[PDB]
């Protein structure tokens, strides 16, 4: 009942499909999420991975995929919604 | 803030090929979306989906035009292009680029480019003043304008006082004169009292000929 | 290829009253996601691209007022404007963003306002001196803000009716006062323009007790 | 399914649904203590005949496993 | 099993969130920052040990039967409060080749507790 | 895990045979008289808890990492010695209808021990 | 690799085959055995059940199915060997 | 101690049916075994498996005789019977009942019954003394015996001093006389010295006629 | 139907020496139980049923001495008597007790002993008085314990050779001294028996320097 | 399969076979203590890259996981 976007930059080495759609597998109770991971080289965006992610309170009830981490090496977000990893943005924690 | 801009020729010879390009600001083509699409709308007709592409190059097309349509993707310059071969007069339309999203619909749209398929060549317009009369009601309202004549193809955009005048502006549709050239007029309603103090300028832009004029109107 | 069909083609509704547009699809656009109803409604005004109004056939996009409500399921959907306002005069479209991709649009339904009777403001403009220098002459007549759209313009050069010659262009309904406006260009040769003296523009509309003539003589 | 009296279902208004059995058990531990009533699902009724969770010890444990609805009672000599 | 509270000090599942930072795993774990770990805390007296919901093995029950009638040597062996059900958890990390790998790891989240 | 001995008092599987007679199950169990039960006995210090062979959950390992660098509140929570593997056992008995039934019952024999 | 004799007196009520051969299912390590259970009504022998039995030290290395129990209500034996439950005898523990 | 005993007619008319029954002592038919079988051996020929049965009645037969063979099972009297229809002269054989075991082989056997298929009827023998001579070597050995003559069918068993004399006994095979009747002799070697003190008796048993004789032999 | 074939048919081996019998099956009688070799060997002596000697083609039954050893696998097996003893003279059989049931037996192999030369003990027995009363007469001659089996008995009634009349029956090898024994019955009518006086029995065997005659006259 | 030095295989002459890795780990517990060398099978090498049973703590735990045969050593400043 939950579907995400798939991406693997190491598509050739791992002999996996580069990009596409992924049907998730969870449980009757288990909430499912979509993850997205990328790089930011002072503006330029380099993709890393995208796909299914398991029940995590860090992703609970978050409609949008937003990286809350400030100035990290590998930017990451997760969200709870069908294809919500379609796009991502960065916005640090207010604090 | 995501912004999309189309770029390309407003005129295309028949039987040739049409090429346009969408540039993206606010976000990249990899982030900010998966599918990015192209839509077209002929004059006084409904919208038609052309195709869409992804940041990998996963291409999907409309069945009616799969023959000639070709979408490109350039991860470096935040662009995605459209190429349609063997053009006909039915391909005369306004072309838009949009963010084709799975959840939601066509989220963001570009302002579109009017592409005309013709054998004729470009012509720049001549701007004339539609002066407010000396006989206008002293305590009432008066009218003035700009007659933008003889141009091809379309379009032309008129503004007044560089966007700081909008209350009362009527930029009329164009008419095709017997010569095969267009004549458009834009007029503004204003009080007679303001004529002696305020100065009015109509900004005109015919992009297929890089014609840009700023005409002052006065009695 | 999920075919979309809209109804009706046009609407004329007094301001304040409700408006209703229907969209029927050739295949139920539901999905096992439970989000179902993969439909969108857009508002397009003349010079502008379409502005997304509603997605999921039910939920609104930010900034869109409460007066717009989406409804329906399966194959039949509806867009409803609880209270039509002047700024809502546009052409509305429906689209299916279902996964299987012949991404189809609806026909479009033009909504209009039913307003009170308004008489036009008539203005006449002789030809520019730079225009006369170029060898051609264009006399313009302007009928500003009137309702309904039915109006008649007549040209008289020294009291001689001008059949042919003139071209008319009318704007669309103003987003504020819901009125129309028309321009007529009478085109002449410079020599013919210089031969005659009185140039008149006679207008016939409902708001006028009798037809209105705005004229001028060539010398000032 | 089968409903029973549940001592740990404070929120659910003291009731549980199981496809198995209703259980009540009084424990007189060395240091007094008390008892409990709960639900035992079908899977936990092992062995098939005399299940482990339904056995009473001669002294110190009295258990009862019933299958009708809401069948948890006490059998002390009522004051 | 059951969930802990103030004055409820019998074998229960106690809420807890771990943060990798505290154990220096941020050096190789890109995500998550921490996860819903939960832990098992409490006592297993003879009146709850080896019973339904608060026990794992049918072995714990027979040992509890010995403990009940104070027989050697189980009378002195305390039954422990331990996890009975676990759940998998998602992780993104750097392997010892410093490549980026994502895997779903089993038996990381405590879901229920019981007696041994 | 490991097996117990004199002076070997760390978490181990200790040999034991039970006799149903001692817990009055002979009243309904025709056979066996008793079985190879075995039990888990010992301590789980920080140098063996959460490690390979002497641990169940990958959860016990993360908790042990907290315990190692004495962080709250796992520094005071002792990891218990508990069964990690079990085996089924055969039985012949009288059901509550007094019919004679034979069944193979799961999780009755302790095979290996570990830390929580 | 281990086979026994099967018997169920409640064959009709349990809708099972009355007597026959039974292929056991164990493990790579698991020793398998055959069991036999019957009644003795002062000489007359009434069968109860026969079949597979799991690893049990009580059955370890016993080639023959002998009931060691003295004067029981339900006589029982187990043995470690293919078809060793073919026959049974009674002989109490010497003590 | 398991013991098996066959019971049934030693004579059977041709084309009729033969019935024998095995009785079990030491154990029951339910305990003490699973399969119980029947074997047959014609005179001077090899063994042939007839069939076998279980305490449930699971019957298995030899392919050559599946046509006429029928095994029964009687859990009450510790018995299992054999019935073979439409008898021929080839069915003249010694019949044995045995414990047919899965592990091990034919564990225990009965002593067998000699079944003869004939139209002739039973006849009891006449026992005569083969007296030790007066001319036998005084310090040496002497011989004596019993001539058991005229009987049908077979067999006859001779013993000496009710089983307490075996050293030197030679019970010879029977011969079929021209009359269709059998003559057998059994003799014993003994010292001459013992003749005056010891008394010798030959016990004779022809079971198909209930003929049992104890004949004293002396000079 | 797993056919069994034994070899040889007979054996003559001096006491002390080894004996060897082979049994070949038309299908390998092995089983995935690893116990395999579902074969049995039996010993049958004249009056007795077969006595089980070895099962599993290798293992012995209680009481059976070490001098008997079973061997082989698959389709070919063997029974070996390391040191043949006098009490081992019997016919040995092999049988397959394989689960699939045409339960087949072997042919049988008769083992015999090769012994030293032994001369017979000759005895003659006139007819009983009760027998004479019944009208018939039977004169018996006994050749006790001799080896080898080749022997000739001749009857002489008043020095007249009796061709026809007599019937012979020989025992099998004695389980102790490994010898044979023979009986001859000469049958006569009572009248013919009373006519003649001297009844003689003349025996020819190797152990005899010359033939031996045991005789008697009717009067005592 | 892969053989390693085993401190608990006293009978097997201090050696174990695993389809996975050889492990050695020195623990300087608060109260001194010592170390251990053992075998970790392929199934227990989770996560795939940096397995949990192969992680060293900055202080108090030094672990090494190798894959060649008999590769368990010490690296103290030898006296
Ligand atoms: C990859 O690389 C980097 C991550 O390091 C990311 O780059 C950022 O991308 C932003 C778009 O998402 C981009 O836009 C920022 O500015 C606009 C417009 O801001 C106006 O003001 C700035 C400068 O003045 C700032 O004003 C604020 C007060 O409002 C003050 O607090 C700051 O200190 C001032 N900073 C400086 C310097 O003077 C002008 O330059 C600009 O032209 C505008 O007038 C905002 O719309 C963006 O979003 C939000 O920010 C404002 C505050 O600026 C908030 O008030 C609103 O809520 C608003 O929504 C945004 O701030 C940035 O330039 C850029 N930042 C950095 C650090 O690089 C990129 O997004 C990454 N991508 C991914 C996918 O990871
Ligand atoms: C179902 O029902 C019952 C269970 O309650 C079982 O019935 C038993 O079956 C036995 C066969 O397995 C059976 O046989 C016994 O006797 C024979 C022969 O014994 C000789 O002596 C007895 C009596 O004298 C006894 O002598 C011994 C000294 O040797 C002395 O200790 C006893 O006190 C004496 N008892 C009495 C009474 O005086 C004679 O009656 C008989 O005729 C014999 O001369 C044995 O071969 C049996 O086996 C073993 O027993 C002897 C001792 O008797 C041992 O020395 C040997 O090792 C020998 O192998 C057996 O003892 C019983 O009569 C009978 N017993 C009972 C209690 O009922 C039956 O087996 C059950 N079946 C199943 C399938 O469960
Ligand atoms: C990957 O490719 C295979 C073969 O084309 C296909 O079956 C599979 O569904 C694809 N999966 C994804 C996630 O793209
Ligand atoms: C029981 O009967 C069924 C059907 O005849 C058969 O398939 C099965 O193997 C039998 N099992 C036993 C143990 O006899």
């Amino acid at each position: 009942t939950r579907e995400c976007i798939y991406y693997n930059a190491n598509w050739e080495l791992e002999r996996t499909n580069q990009s596409g759609l992924e049907r998730c597998e969870g449980e009757q109770d288990k909430r499912l999420h979509c993850y997205a991971s990328w790089r930011n080289s002072s503006g330029t965006i380099e993709l890393v991975k995208k796909g299914c992610w398991l029940d995590d309170f860090n992703c609970y009830d978050r409609q949008e995929c937003v990286a809350t981490e400030e100035n990290p090496q590998v930017y990451f977000c997760c969200c709870e919604g069908n294809f919500c990893n379609e796009r991502f943005t960065h916005l640090p924690e207010a604090g | 803030q995501l912004q999309l801009q189309e770029s390309g020729p407003g005129l295309v010879k028949p039987s040739e090929t049409l090429s346009l390009t969408c540039t993206v600001s606010g976000g990249s083509i990899s982030s900010s979306s998966y599918y990015w699409g192209w839509i077209r709308q002929p004059p006084g007709k409904g919208l038609e989906w052309i195709g869409s592409i992804s940041y990998s190059g996963s291409t999907y097309y409309n069945p009616s035009l799969k023959s000639r349509v070709t979408i490109s993707v350039d991860t470096s310059k935040n662009q995605f292009s459209l190429k349609l071969s063997s053009v006909t007069a039915a391909d005369t339309a306004v072309y838009y680029c949009a963010r084709d999203s799975l959840r939601y619909g066509m989220d963001v749209w570009g302002q579109g480019t009017t592409v005309t398929v013709s054998s004729a060549s470009t012509k720049g317009p001549s701007v004339f003043p539609l002066a407010p009369s000396s006989k206008s009601t002293s305590g009432g309202t008066a009218a003035l304008g700009c007659l933008v004549k003889d141009y091809f193809p379309e379009p032309v955009t008129v503004s007044w006082n560089s966007g700081a005048l909008t209350s009362g502006v009527h930029t009329f549709p164009a008419v095709l004169q017997s010569s095969g050239l267009y004549s458009l007029s834009s007029v503004v309603t204003v009080p007679s009292s303001s004529l002696g103090t305020q100065t009015y300028i109509c900004n005109v832009n015919h992009k297929p000929s890089n014609t840009k004029v700023d005409k002052r109107v006065e009695p | 290829d999920i075919v979309m069909t809209q109804s009706p083609d046009s609407l004329a509704v007094s301001l304040g009253e409700r408006a209703t547009i229907n969209c029927k699809s050739s295949q139920s656009v539901l999905y096992s996601s439970n989000n179902k109803n993969y439909l969108a409604w857009y508002q397009q005004k003349p010079g502008q691209p379409p502005k997304l109004l509603i997605y999921w056939a039910s939920t609104r996009e930010s900034g869109v007022p409460d007066r717009f409500s989406g409804s329906g399921s399966g194959t039949d959907f509806t867009l409803t404007i609880s209270s039509l306002q002047a700024e809502d005069v546009a052409v509305y479209y429906c689209q299916q963003y279902a996964l299987a991709p012949p991404r189809t649009f609806g026909g479009g339904t033009k909504v209009e306002i039913k307003r009170t009777v308004a008489a036009p403001s008539v203005f006449i403009f002789p030809p520019s001196d730079e225009q006369l220098k170029s060898g051609t002459a264009s006399v313009v007549c302007l009928l500003n803000n009137f309702y309904p759209r039915e109006a008649k313009v007549q040209w008289k050069v020294d009291n001689a009716l001008q059949s042919g010659n003139s071209q008319e262009s009318v704007t669309e309904q103003d987003s504020k006062d819901s009125t129309y406006s028309l321009s007529s260009t009478l085109t002449l040769s410079k020599a013919d323009y210089e031969k005659h003296k009185v140039y008149a523009c006679e207008v016939t509309h409902q708001g006028l007790s009798s037809p209105v003539t705005k004229s001028f003589n060539r010398g000032e | 399914a089968l409903l029973c009296a549940c001592t740990s279902c404070l929120q659910a208004n003291y009731t549980c649904e199981t496809d198995g059995a209703c259980m009540v058990s009084i424990f007189n531990l060395d240091g007094m203590e008390h008892h409990v009533r709960t639900c035992i699902p079908k899977v936990e009724l092992v062995p098939a005949g005399k299940p482990f969770y339904c056995l009473s010890s001669e002294d110190l444990r009295n258990t009862h496993c019933c299958y009708t609805d809401y069948c948890n009672r006490i059998d002390l000599r009522v004051p | 099993g059951l969930e802990c509270d103030g004055k409820v000090n019998i074998c229960c599942k106690k809420q807890f969130f771990v943060s990798f930072k505290d154990i220096g795993w941020n050096d190789w774990i890109i995500a998550p920052s921490g996860y819903h770990a939960n832990y098992c805390e409490g006592e297993c007296p003879s009146h709850i040990a080896g019973t339904s919901g608060s026990s794992l093995s049918f072995h714990s029950t027979v040992i509890n039967h010995y403990r009940m009638r104070g027989h050697s040597p189980f009378a002195n062996l305390k039954s422990c409060c331990v996890p009975t059900k676990l759940r998998p958890m998602s992780m993104l990390y750097y392997d010892d080749g410093q490549n980026i790998i994502k895997k779903d790891i089993q038996n990381m989240i405590v879901e229920e507790c019981g007696c041994s």
